[PDB]
């Protein structure tokens, strides 16, 4: 299938309390596989998925040095940024970075990603062409002019089209069923009397991977979108996800309601009922 | 500077059964900035050794964390998640309900 | 694997 690799970096300044805290995490699709935290006792890239543990000590050692250098670079960026925005040197600011590659079933690069946000707002993004930038404002234009003059996009293309795609392809091979085969949800309906005239029907989807899923209630085959309470998809803490959809129904009318489940792991879309 | 209020869900990893070991989760998402305080409470008291996921963020740059602890649900014991954030004027307490 | 990139904003 189609797959993604993404690195997510968060730098948070704390002027007076030392260098900004740098945290990195790496994902393949919805699976986290690495982390680094500048505030750990011995900062190093650590595994967070079983299938990366096989990578040798030079993998871990290279990546650790890259994160330590990136923490220093981000520290410099935050200084430049408070300067560009004419902000106080006393306050805490956030720099987030998100980069990686989307690849199709053939494992060819579909799209490259390389963007930044300052204080939770879009700042600069590499465009789909991977050769030009979109700056959000005049501050971001300073970064843009510098990175154009330095041919930064050209330097970054190499990683997105090369190492990003080849290491993703590697991780996908080594993850095997964990990354390439969808885990279908375990589904059930529960019934929660509110009074003698109303009851809640709750349709559960548990232990599924990846996160993408659709849950809907239907009354006599008609979608009940207006009257469905749908919780945001949430992590189980074991690399799988959960979701539920609930509808309030008149007592004795339960038989009119069906829950409909769409997920990549199911042989076909499921219809469930109170049973 | 963007501020986004955290969304909170409190739930078990598996469907709760009294006297069966489980995981109590507090999922805090959609917040900015990243500075946040999350405590799991048992009968109003802070649970110790509570762990959390590595700080991550969504396509809109909003942060999410899972706070979790091992627990054995019983009939009587009450669990909750207490969240403090710059966007909240009071700490937000969400009670665990095993049907949610 | 993460990229090596030393460019500041």
């Amino acid at each position: 299938g189609s797959h993604s690799m993404r690195y997510f970096y968060t730098s948070v300044s704390r002027p007076g309390r030392g260098e900004p805290r740098f945290i990195s995490v790496g994902y393949v699709d919805d699976t986290q596989f690495v982390r680094f935290d500048s505030d750990a006792a011995s900062p190093r890239e650590e595994p967070r998925a079983p299938w990366i543990e096989q990578e040798g000590p030079e993998y871990w050692d290279r990546n650790t040095q890259i994160y330590k250098a990136q923490a220093q670079t981000d520290r410099e960026s935050l200084r430049n940024l408070r300067g560009y925005y004419n902000q106080s040197e006393a306050g805490s600011h956030t720099l987030q970075s998100m980069y990686g590659c989307d690849v199709g079933p053939d494992g060819r690069l579909l799209r490259g990603h390389d963007q930044y946000a300052y204080d939770g707002k879009d700042y600069i993004a590499l465009n789909e062409d991977l050769r030009s930038w979109t700056a959000a404002d005049t501050a971001a234009q300073i970064t843009q002019r510098k990175w154009e003059a330095a041919r930064e996009a050209e330097q970054r293309r190499a990683y997105l089209e090369g190492e990003c795609v080849e290491w993703l392809r590697r991780y996908l091979e080594n993850g095997k069923d964990k990354l390439e085969r969808a885990d279908p949800p375990k589904t059930h309906v529960t019934h929660h009397p509110i009074s003698d005239h109303e009851a809640t029907l709750r349709c559960w989807a548990l232990g599924f991977y990846p996160a993408e899923i659709t849950l809907t209630w239907q009354r006599d085959g008609e979608d009940q979108t207006q009257d469905t309470e749908l919780v945001e998809t949430r992590p189980a803490g074991d690399r799988t996800f959960q979701k539920w959809a609930a509808v309030v129904v008149p007592s004795g009318e339960e038989q009119r309601y069906t829950c409909h489940v769409q997920h990549e792991g199911l042989p076909k879309p499921l219809t469930l009922r109170w049973e | 500077m963007i501020q986004r209020t955290p969304k909170i869900q409190v739930y078990s990893r598996h469907p709760a059964e009294n006297g069966k070991s489980n995981f109590l989760n507090c999922y805090v998402s959609g917040f900015h900035p990243s500075d946040i305080e999350v405590d799991l409470l048992k009968n109003g008291e802070r649970i110790e050794k509570v762990e959390h996921s590595d700080l991550s963020f969504s396509k809109d740059w909003s942060f999410y964390l899972l706070y979790y602890t091992e627990f054995t649900p019983t009939e009587k014991d009450e669990y909750a998640c207490r969240v403090n954030h710059v966007t909240l004027s009071q700490p937000k307490i969400v009670k665990w309900d095993r049907d949610m | 694997i993460p990229r090596r990139n030393v460019a500041t904003l």
